[PDB]
């Protein structure tokens, strides 16, 4: 039966993984994820597959959890993915269940840059022990904590990452950079940032009019802070505001469908 | 024992479309007192308050547990868990150290957000459930509780009598304790609001 | 033998994933059809002879009272899931005294799906299965591929005769059916792609309503049968 | 590469499972079972090649318990493996309910540990089909009715009226097609199912039996253990055959 | 707790009384202690009401998943015996004291397990702090081929005794009767104890407690 | 569980995954290190400027305690994982013995994790180097380099990634005992623009001395690179 | 490479996987041990890749205890662990018996854990040289990735292996003085070196039965023997 | 209960004090072992007990915290979380094998924004916490056989608003109490405050 | 039911200048009666210049005999056939003794052999193994009283070098007196003389009552 080992965590002649590398090309073929960093939040953009009209709804009791592509990890946590679905799911488990096993220690939310580790460290044991497939998933992490603000990474098949003030993983993700590239800046809305958002993927999808039924948006930001229960709890503080992760429906994305389209034609 | 070393006692009542729950506030050691500003109440979701007493580190230690799992709940199921399922959880947890207890026993008290119906548990400490239609209660002065509440509680009652009911209950049966006083905290709720209150006690 | 079966290919493709949806995809015919108030499954089961006892071949299966399922591809494979599937919701039911929702039970069988696509000697499965339940959250109908990909559907179908299946429920389905309109829709459907003459006893059909999952029992199906 | 492990071909097909299933034929041995109103009855041949061995040592029929038998098709010492772990799952199976397993409920067990060899790699295929008979209870009325069930290496476990499994099984089941077609076996008495299944015997291997040649086995509602049919009960049967 | 079961012509009758209690005061008036097990099998409980209920639950889950695999009726004897082997390992120190009755296709079945693991099958039997007053209600009273109404009559007269005499049993009977066909609870068959003087009513006007601090949310 | 041998040796002496390994090595990014009189300067590589990174950027110099930093070159995830072990390990020491450990000893456990993923079944080597530098509690720095097979050595001056080489040649000449503090900046970033083309922002640079640290700033390194641009004219 | 296990024998008896770990030994460095009557003495070359590194740091004559030291050749990051194994037995001995553990015994210490391979997934490609005093005089004893372990009375091990086996069938006689080994030792590391030979090139190490003390030479006293050359 | 600690909070800051004392039975083997320990720079952990678990116990604090903030850029761990860190040990070994830790310790913290995105609350921080993992914050607290006598006083003298000096006052004199009416002799104590600017030894207070 | 039994009896060794003599009695004892009046068990022979001695638990004595036995002999095949020195089996024991701290070898023991130098030496070792050398040495039923004699008559403290021959007699006097006094020491003394040359062995009658 050694002689059908596929041998999957030996380097081959040159210093390279090809499982990591051929792994990364999975992700090349993945539907668009894009992200962009604002003053007012981090906002993830992706295009979905083409919309038959026999689906259905879930039709979950909480619609802020989970689209097709957007989810939570904890409530200053959220990201999106590209690549092997399945794989996905099982390291966003993974990631939820370090996210509260911190708040379980600390009583604190875990930093996104160590969350991020975890992460990656999970997806690294993979290329050194154990005999099997590497993860075969990208992801973007938008988060918040008091350390560093807002703060969006990018996540590799390699167990590397890195931070980012826009980025794009999935199909046509060269010209989408392309695009960031010129019309980023450091003074961004986090409506205008949407807007820029929406614009890319209209130009990676390559249709005049934005379908509203083909694009997911979520965002990361802050709103003001709930009740403050000063009698359950007589040494609770709370900050103003707290993080929100956020995934929008159609009624809000109107008004910014709308103003990518006056940006469309005055171009 | 081990279960009155730090004080403390919790009730709950049922009315129409509404409870109430309420906790002591004093933290001790046996006699000593620690602080009187340790209310014993968490709130879960807007539909469910739990109450927890007995030995104070495995109150903190229990409701951590509580906390981590309903997170990890709403998370797979994208949804609140209800009163019922909730206790149904906390009891199988007490049961899952049935050789090696918590020393907590807990208060539940719940509400359906659609039929409005009103849910109570109370639990010893390996998960036993008591669920009545009137009211529970826990701690150091449920013997004193149990008869306040026999007299005083009706079947019917609405948030703001009912709320009476279970202040008049808690601080007259505290007042014959020596290890639960300090005042009270109680939270009232309805389907549509959840009122907190703050309610004056002896200064022993 | 711990090492995987399962790898990466140059341009990134899973060839045994590949191979093992091919094989759910050959097999017989099953589809889907969830209506505004219940949700009905159906599948052909034909024998290979006479010989063979008709009435012992289940296709279509109960997974706790409230959900069940039915599959396309390897027979033994699909036993596998309904097992492990089972389980899963008499423990939900131990932990939270109420039944599993159909979407916990979906994401469990999609983990499990997965778990044989990277871990060590093992290959994939090689069905598909439709998932019809009813929860506090209405009636669902999913289904889930050897990848351990899941969808929600309104109306589906799996096996040989999918592609036509698929675009004959296009034209039909529509937003307002009733149940029995329903289990009218899935049975003439069957019908079309159907090799020789179609019984109450090389049909199976199941049927969510009132909360509750629940196979026809042959009687109850010729009834439904002599009607279309 | 596929040909010789546990992974799917491009057609979506084990190799393995095909191979495993042509073991069963080259052991050259054939079996028929039927199931009659009351009894069911299996009916192997006992190939005794060789002078010098002792014919009663040589068998293909098998108690999983009181009430359970087994006929095995296919290559020999892997049957008997299998017998083995039957009959452990059965005596397992009575510890933890405290009643004997059921036989359609023991053939599901069988076939379990049958699919998952499919799914595992290293450990070889079992090139059998074990056919299981047995009686079992319905729970309306409480009578008691003749099974018939057959696992095969795919992990597959069906129910029969009749089957012909091993060498020439083709020509052996269309010749039990056809006499199914005058009347449904479940309508039969011992006596007439045994000329079918004897005469099938005889059509496919190209020969004339006598008793020596089978071996059979038998559960009924009358006696509900499963038990060899003695030579002189047979011999009557393949008389009643030779005139009509 | 006072439990009790009797075997009658068609089928068997369950009962038990309601109080449940910590220490000396009651907790509860009207608690439901007659379980579920299936269909066909249902259990009344007494012991230590965690240990009772944790093993009820899990025979029951247990023969659930048995019922789907085989697709048959689940049998007494079978539950019966998860029942006895759980408490064997436990070595008594999950002390679930049971009465277990059913119809399966033998027949009628009622049996009781012990803490320690023994099993006794028997056409009258009763379990809990009451078992004795409620025993010798069944001795004086049970014969061979009682119809439904005299096992009915004669379940709640033993349950009656307890509750009149024992401490530790109170409030009302329930009765559960099981037949090859259904399974039907009776909760309040009997109510012997209704009020006489009606409550004197005790009003506190709304402002009748100082509260120092107040806080609101809207939901 | 997975113990197929991967590490073996073929027909000349040569162990495989241990050579393709420093392959990997050779292609990461240049990293070097100088050891001056009190301060070691470790000077890295980065990818390449761009208006999206993040400028706050990662940093590629790791801290294992109070007075010990490492850089690396090769597959930055795998060293990720040695940095890791490097942080507990000290903390381990401090706990077991309640003095702070030492760098050399520190040195030896990394070294001998490198040299077992050689040797354990289940499992490929590392793919990374690694430049270790720091003091004793008497003030006296050292900077060691470590490589796949699990060899480490001590240097004054040592370069590793990719123009390993080149820039180590540069260096044999041009090193001078007891430099300064701003000496070692300088030299250390002249090495450094022999394998990579410009001096902007692909440079991070630590200053450690004895009781301080020092994640050099964009300003103080833009002064230090046209102060080296202007001496590569000449 | 993987054609093959890790266990597989050759037509000829031999492992494959311990021929390849011994051809790995012959591209180390040379060094050898000459044993005189009065003392045991090793040396070997050094082989620096470069004049950026600190020469201490690469040592190739390690102290095991008091009365014996090893010279290592071929891979040194094993020879590290062997080197941990042997000062740990050394260790245990004197913990249990409050006395110096014998050469040979180290000697087949070290040996045991050589072969446990199969768990290691290859041999370790090392050999060393242990000298010592004992109660039987002045030692030296030579263990191989065979785990073969053997006593010679002069030895080398390396590149300059093949090479320095012809000044011994020559120059090399039972009874020589601690000088002239000392000087054999100089000769023949000068003959197989690459480099010019210098005291910061070379590392000189006795064990005298005098006084049964392992002593490293310094670089003051390296040069008084190329001097006396 | 032979070592008397003791702690409150005032606007700007906390004093923390520790009994010097160390005993083997009845001899007093030396009086100024320092108990306040400092666990980063704005941080101090005040315990009481037997030398043995309390050194194992705040050193096992001290290197956990030193591993999360290179695993973080130094960045400080908020008073909060350590108490959570902390309590969370305590009640760990209480169920474990080896047992409980037989400490009781006051932790004192002053909070600092890390970065200017941080929006908590800055300020001084006292949690009381026992040897079974119960924690509580609180604006005064004490533990071992002074503990009474000292809370009553504080119970009667404390405020909100007391400047340095005078807090530095009425630590000494609940040093004195403790003097006079514990019959272990808690003899000499050593006492910290902890500011805005940091940890330092405050040493008119003996 | 303990694990425990004291089977009695004495053993007493003395050191000189190139001998070391060692006795110990052979009565062997149950509960309030004898098993035997021939047991030989209290002194084993390790090598040719070394002896363990034991009193207390004879079952435990006949297994640290073996265990020492078989540590010896693993020694040889380690050590190229040569035999740990008394110095060194000494050391050996305390640190198996010592191994048993959680459930004790309930045994008094002695090393009694020739050092390096020729010379003899005794190491007495309590239940856990701390030991000293010393040139005499007793435990057992007796040793509270043949212990001072020994000291008064060996080191002579409140007063103003032995043959082999004094030093035997000395010993003999020892057990004899030993005899009269305890009840539970008796019937024989068998006696080994250690010099280089080899060891000599003779029995020597005392009280059987």
């Amino acid at each position: 039966s050694s002689r059908y080992d596929s041998r999957t965590t030996t380097f081959s002649p040159e210093g390279r993984l090809y499982q990591v590398e051929y792994a990364e090309e999975a992700i090349s073929q993945a539907g668009t994820v894009i992200g962009i960093l604002t003053t007012g939040g981090v906002v993830l953009g992706a295009e979905k597959g083409v919309q038959n009209s026999l689906f259905d709804s879930e039709n979950m009791e909480d619609k802020n959890i989970s689209g097709e592509k957007m989810y939570k990890i904890a409530s200053h946590i959220g990201c999106s993915v590209a690549g092997v679905t399945s794989d996905a799911y099982a390291l966003l488990n993974y990631a939820r269940l370090s996210a509260n096993r911190h708040h379980y220690t600390y009583q604190e939310p875990m930093a996104a840059e160590d969350l991020c580790r975890l992460l990656c460290d999970e997806k690294q044991l993979y290329t050194q022990y154990g005999g099997v497939r590497p993860f075969g998933v990208s992801f973007l992490l938008a988060g918040w904590d008091r350390h560093h603000g807002y703060q969006l990474y990018h996540t590799d098949t390699s167990g590397n990452y890195n931070a980012w003030r826009a980025y794009a993983i999935g199909q046509n993700d060269q010209v989408a950079q392309s695009l960031l590239k010129r019309d980023w800046k450091p003074e961004l809305t986090l409506d205008e940032g949407i807007v820029l958002c929406l614009r890319v993927l209209g130009k990676t999808m390559d249709t005049v009019k934005l379908s509203a039924e083909r694009l997911e948006v979520a965002v990361l930001h802050k709103v003001p802070a709930p009740a403050t229960q000063k009698l359950l709890e007589p040494y609770g503080v709370l900050p103003k505001t707290v993080p929100e992760f956020k995934i929008l429906r159609e009624t809000d994305l109107k008004p910014l469908i709308a103003e990518a389209d006056r940006q469309r034609e005055a171009e | 024992s081990i279960l009155t070393y730090s004080g403390g006692s919790c009730l709950a009542m049922a009315g129409d479309g509404c409870f109430v729950i309420v906790s002591d506030n004093r933290l001790g050691e046996q006699l000593k007192t620690i602080s009187m500003e340790v209310p014993k109440l968490h709130v879960i979701n807007e539909s469910i308050v739990l109450g927890l007493t007995g030995l104070r580190t495995d109150q903190q230690t229990f409701s951590e547990k509580v906390r981590f799992r309903n997170e990890l709940y709403k998370l797979r199921e994208e949804r609140e868990i209800g009163g019922k399922a909730f206790a149904a959880l906390v009891s199988s947890m007490l049961y899952e150290a049935r050789f090696g207890p918590w020393f907590v026993e807990p208060v539940i008290a719940s509400i359906d957000k659609r039929t409005g119906e009103v849910y109570l548990c109370a639990m010893d400490l390996i998960g036993a459930p008591c669920e009545p239609e009137d009211y529970v209660c826990a701690g150091t002065c449920a013997e004193s509780l149990h008869g306040m509440c026999e007299a005083l509680w009706r079947p019917g009652l609405g948030p703001e009598e009912l709320f009476e009911v279970a202040a008049q209950a808690m601080l007259s049966a505290c007042d014959r304790d020596s290890l639960s006083g300090y005042g009270a905290v109680a939270a009232i709720v309805t389907r549509d609001k959840m009122t907190t209150r703050l309610i004056n006690g002896r200064k022993d | 033998s711990a090492y995987g079966l399962t790898t990466f290919s140059p341009s990134g493709r899973l060839v045994q994933i590949e191979y093992a949806t091919t094989a759910a995809s050959k097999g017989t015919t099953a589809l889907g059809v969830k209506a505004m108030d219940g949700v009905v499954i159906a599948a052909e089961k034909k024998t290979t002879s006479p010989l063979a006892a008709s009435l012992t071949v289940q296709k279509v299966f109960v997974l706790d009272d409230h959900v069940g399922c039915t599959y396309s591809g390897i027979g033994p494979d699909c036993r596998v899931l309904v097992d492990a599937a089972r389980k899963a919701c008499q423990k939900y039911r131990l932990t939270y005294h109420e039944p599993m929702p159909v979407s916990q039970l979906v994401r469990h069988i999609s983990s499990l799906y997965q778990e044989f696509t990277q871990s060590g000697g093992v290959r994939p499965f090689g069905c598909s299965l439709l998932v019809a339940g009813a929860d506090s959250q209405g009636n669902h109908l999913y289904q889930v591929d050897p990848s351990g990909t899941f969808w929600a559907w309104k109306a589906t179908s799996i096996g040989k005769g999918s592609t036509d299946a698929k675009t004959f429920l296009e034209k039909r389905y529509t937003n307002e059916m009733e149940i029995e309109d329903a289990v009218h829709t899935a049975l003439l459907t069957l019908k079309e792609g159907f090799d020789g003459t179609m019984t109450a006893e090389n049909t199976q059909v199941g049927r969510v309503s009132e909360g509750k999952f629940e196979l026809f029992t042959v009687d109850q199906l010729k009834d439904y049968l002599d009607q279309i | 590469f596929d040909k010789y492990i546990t992974v799917f071909s491009p057609e979506g097909s084990l190799y393995q499972v095909e191979y495993a299933f042509k073991a069963v034929t080259y052991a050259g041995l054939l079996t028929v079972a039927i199931r009659c109103k009351d009894a069911v009855l299996v009916f192997t041949q006992h190939n005794v090649p060789d002078r010098l061995m002792r014919p009663d040592t040589i068998t293909s029929l098998h108690n999983i318990n009181k009430d359970i038998g087994t006929c095995i098709t296919g290559r020999a010492p892997d049957g008997k493996s299998l017998v083995q772990k039957a009959r452990q799952e059965a005596s397992e199976y009575k510890y933890r309910y405290g009643s004997p397993i059921p036989v359609s409920v023991l053939a599901k067990r069988v076939a379990d540990m049958a699919q998952v060899r499919t799914q595992h790699a290293g450990l070889r295929l079992m090139g059998v089909v074990m056919t299981f008979l047995g009686m079992e209870q319905n729970d309306a009325d409480g009578s008691w009715v003749p099974q018939i069930y057959c696992v095969d290496p795919a992990g597959w476990c069906g129910s029969y009226h009749a089957c012909a499994i091993g060498k020439k099984q083709i020509e052996a089941n269309a010749f039990l097609e056809k006499k199914q077609k005058n009347a449904p076996f479940h309508t039969l008495s011992q006596k007439d199912a045994a000329m079918i299944a004897l005469a099938a015997l005889q059509s496919a291997l190209g020969a004339s039996l006598k008793a020596t040649d089978v071996e059979v086995g038998r559960c009924s509602v009358e006696d509900h253990c499963f038990r060899r049919v003695p030579d002189e009960d047979v011999e009557e049967w393949l008389t009643a055959l030779a005139e009509a | 707790t006072t439990i009790v079961g009797v075997v009658y012509k068609e089928g068997v009758v369950l009962g038990a009384d309601t109080r449940a209690t910590e220490g000396s005061i009651v907790a509860d008036k009207r608690c439901k202690k007659i379980h579920y097990m299936a269909p066909n099998i249902m259990c009344c409980g007494a012991g230590t009401a965690a240990d009772t209920e944790a093993v009820t639950n899990m025979v029951s889950a247990n023969l659930a998943l048995h019922r789907l695999d085989t697709g048959k009726q689940s049998r007494v004897h079978e539950a019966l015996t998860m029942l006895k082997r759980h408490l064997y390992r436990y070595q008594g120190h999950v002390s679930a004291a049971l009465v277990l009755g059913g119809v399966d296709v033998e027949g009628p079945f009622l049996a009781t397990v012990a803490p320690h693991g023994s099993t006794d099958r028997l056409p009258f039997v009763s379990m809990g702090s009451g078992s004795i007053a409620a025993m010798s209600a069944l001795e004086t009273g049970y014969k061979e081929n009682m119809t439904l109404e005299e096992a009915k009559e004669l379940v709640a007269s033993a349950i009656r005794k307890g509750i009149f005499n024992d401490p530790y049993s109170g409030t009302q009977v329930d009765l559960c009767v099981i037949t090859k066909t259904k399974t039907e609870l009776l909760i309040g068959y009997d109510k012997p104890n209704e009020r006489k003087y009606p409550k004197q009513e005790i009003r506190f006007p709304p402002g009748t407690t100082p509260v120092l601090r107040e806080e609101i949310r809207r939901l | 569980s997975y113990d197929r041998a991967i590490t073996v040796f073929s027909p000349d002496g040569h162990l495989f995954q241990v050579e393709y390994a420093q392959e990997a090595v050779r292609k990461g990014l240049c990293a070097v290190g100088v050891r001056g009189k009190d301060s070691i300067i470790f000077a890295v590589e980065k990818k390449s400027v761009q208006k999206l990174q993040d400028s706050r950027t990662i940093r590629k110099i790791y801290k294992l305690d109070e007075h010990i930093y490492l850089a690396f070159a090769g597959l930055s995830a795998d060293a990720r994982v040695l940095v890791n072990h490097a942080q507990l390990e000290c903390q381990r020491f401090r706990l077991n013995y309640e003095d702070a450990v030492d760098v050399d000893l520190l040195v030896r456990y990394v070294a001998k994790v490198q040299q077992k993923s050689t040797q354990s079944s289940g499992s490929r080597p590392y793919g990374v180097s690694t430049i270790i530098g720091g003091f004793n509690e008497n003030g006296q720095p050292h900077l060691w380099k470590t490589d796949p097979s699990g060899m480490s050595s001590a240097w004054r001056a040592v370069a590793i990634g990719r123009n390993d080489k080149t820039v180590l040649e540069f260096m044999e000449k041009s090193y001078q005992e007891n430099m300064t503090r701003d000496q070692c900046v300088h030299f250390a970033i002249k090495a450094l623009l022999e394998a990579v083309e410009s001096g902007s922002k692909n440079i991070e640079l630590v200053v450690l001395e004895n009781k301080k640290a020092l994640y050099m700033g964009d300003d103080e390194l833009r002064k230090f690179v046209v102060e080296v641009e202007k001496e590569r004219e000449e | 490479e993987y054609d093959r296990g890790v266990n597989t024998f050759s037509p000829e008896g031999r492992i494959f996987q311990i021929e390849y770990a011994i051809e790995a030994i012959k591209l180390g460095s040379t060094s050898l041990g000459i044993q005189t009557p009065d003392a045991v003495v090793i040396a070997a070359e050094k082989r620096v890749p470069s004049v950026l590194v600190d020469p201490s740091s690469m040592n190739k004559i390690l102290e095991i205890d008091y009365h014996m030291g090893t010279v290592l050749s071929g891979m040194v990051a094993d020879a590290r662990i062997l080197v941990e194994h042997a000062r740990v037995e050394a260790q245990n001995h004197r913990f249990t018996y409050d006395e110096p553990m014998r050469v040979e015994s180290c000697a087949l210490a070290t040996c045991d854990l050589s072969v446990r391979f199969g768990l290691m997934s290859r041999p370790f490609g090392v050999s060393l040289l242990i000298a010592g005093v004992d109660e039987n005089g002045p030692q030296l004893w030579q263990t191989d990735p065979s785990g073969t372990y053997t006593r010679y009375d002069a030895q080398a091990i390396g590149a300059g292996a093949e090479a320095a086996q012809t000044v011994f069938n020559e120059i090399y006689h039972r009874n020589m003085t601690v000088e002239e080994a000392e000087t054999l030792a100089v000769r023949i590391l000068k003959q197989v070196m690459e480099e010019e030979l210098t005291k910061s090139n070379i590392e000189i190490a006795i064990v005298p039965a005098s006084t049964g003390k392992l002593e490293v030479y310094d670089q003051t006293k390296i040069q008084r023997i190329i001097d006396r050359l | 209960m032979s070592e008397t600690t003791i702690a409150f909070r005032c606007n700007g800051f906390v004093l923390v004090a520790a009994a010097g004392l160390n005993a083997f039975y009845y001899i007093k083997i030396m009086d100024t072992e320092d108990k306040v320990t400092q666990l980063d720079s704005h941080k101090v952990v005040a315990c009481a007990g037997e030398n043995g678990p309390r050194v194992n116990f705040v050193e096992y604090i001290k290197c956990n915290m030193a591993l999360k903030r290179m695993r973080e850029h130094g960045r400080v761990i908020r008073t909060s979380a350590a108490a959570s860190f902390m309590r969370n040990a305590l009640a760990g070994a209480l169920r474990s094998r080896d047992g409980a830790y037989l400490v009781n310790c006051l932790l004192a913290g002053y909070d600092v924004a890390a970065s200017s995105d941080d929006d908590i609350a800055t300020g001084p921080h006292l949690y009381y916490m026992d040897y079974l993992g119960t924690m509580q914050e609180v604006p005064y607290g004490c533990h071992g056989y002074g503990a009474s006598f000292v809370i009553a006083m504080l119970d009667r003298l404390w405020r909100p608003d007391l400047t340095a000096q005078e807090a530095v006052d009425l630590m000494q004199k609940c040093c004195d109490e403790v003097k006079k009416r514990v019959v272990i002799s808690n003899d000499k104590f050593i006492c910290k405050a902890v500011t805005e600017n940091g940890v330092e030894i405050v040493n008119t207070v003996s | 039911w303990s694990p425990y039994a004291d089977n009695g009896g004495t053993i007493a060794a003395i050191a000189g200048k190139n001998y070391v003599i060692l006795g110990g009695d052979t009565r062997l004892n149950g509960d309030f009666c004898i098993h035997t009046r021939d047991d030989r068990t209290k002194l084993f022979q390790l090598t040719e210049h070394t002896f363990l001695a034991s009193t207390g638990m004879q079952a435990d004595r006949l297994q640290l005999q073996q265990m020492l036995k078989y540590r010896i002999q693993w020694y040889q095949y380690n050590n190229g056939g040569k035999l740990p020195s008394t110095k060194a089996i000494a050391k050996l024991t305390s640190t198996m003794l010592y191994q048993r701290r959680f459930f004790p070898y309930y045994t008094f023991n002695m090393v009694v052999g020739l050092d390096e130098k020729g010379a003899g030496v005794c190491y007495s070792y309590d239940p856990v193994g701390s030991t000293e050398p010393f040139r005499y040495g007793t435990s057992g039923s007796a040793s509270s009283f043949v212990e001072p004699l020994m000291d008064c008559l060996l080191t002579r403290q409140h007063m103003v070098e032995l043959s082999m021959t004094e030093t035997l007699e000395m010993l003999k006097n020892a057990f004899t007196g030993a005899a009269e006094r305890d009840i539970f020491t008796g019937d024989a003394v068998c006696f080994h003389i250690i010099t280089a040359d080899g060891i000599r062995s003779e029995l020597f009658e005392l009280r059987n009552d």
